[PDB]
């Protein structure tokens, strides 16, 4: 009995990168403190001192 | 008549151990004043708190000690150039010594003199212990600081 709804995702059918680079910036930005929200905070290694 | 001969700095000179590598480390959000770097700094490798959340900076510290003590930063000194290359009359604490006393002299007599120092290798280890035992005299008044 199970549906789903395919959310597509087709490319940047804007070539979002040639003039535009304001945006593009922006855009790094965003995807960047994203990833940072990711990566893995390290552990245990050598006390500072 | 001493910024005539000597010029004037267009500066002031680090009082507060603010601009050495320890401090930059310590600035946790604890901020340590002179007094404590520089007792601090007087310990032991081992001793040396880093307990905040974390170097031989050692001279550093106590330079601003010093400096804060002879109020070089604040007063009619803040308008001289201790750096002047003019100030060739001298021949850390005895050169600092010998600046004072020639612009002391200068302003108490309109010439100047020239100081000479011969100070014993053994002496200077004697004088090395007074150095990190220097106490304080609170007195804000003496405030002279205007620009």
């Amino acid at each position: 009995t199970a549906r789903y709804i395919r959310p597509n995702l087709l490319q940047d059918r804007l070539n979002l990168h040639d003039n535009f680079e304001s945006l593009w910036d922006t855009i790094t930005t965003s995807n960047y403190i994203l990833a940072r929200s990711v990566v893995p905070d390290l552990k245990e290694l050598v006390s500072t001192e | 008549y001493i910024i005539q001969c000597i010029g004037s700095r267009t500066y002031q000179i680090e009082d507060d151990g603010s601009k050495s590598a320890i401090s930059r480390l310590i600035s946790s959000v604890y901020k340590p004043s002179i007094e404590e770097l520089y007792k601090v700094i007087s310990l032991h490798e081992n001793e040396i708190y880093l307990s905040l959340g974390i170097y031989s900076d050692k001279y550093r510290i106590l330079e601003s000690y010093v400096y804060n003590l002879l109020s070089i930063n604040y007063g009619c000194y803040q308008l001289f150039d201790f750096n002047s290359p003019d100030l060739k009359l001298i021949r850390f604490i005895l050169h600092l010594y010998a600046k004072l006393e020639v612009i002391n002299y200068a302003i108490k007599n309109g010439s100047w003199i020239s100081l000479f120092c011969n100070y014993p290798k053994s002496e200077m280890i004697k004088l090395w212990k007074k150095m990190w035992n220097i106490t304080s005299l609170r007195s804000p008044y003496t405030n002279a600081n205007f620009f």
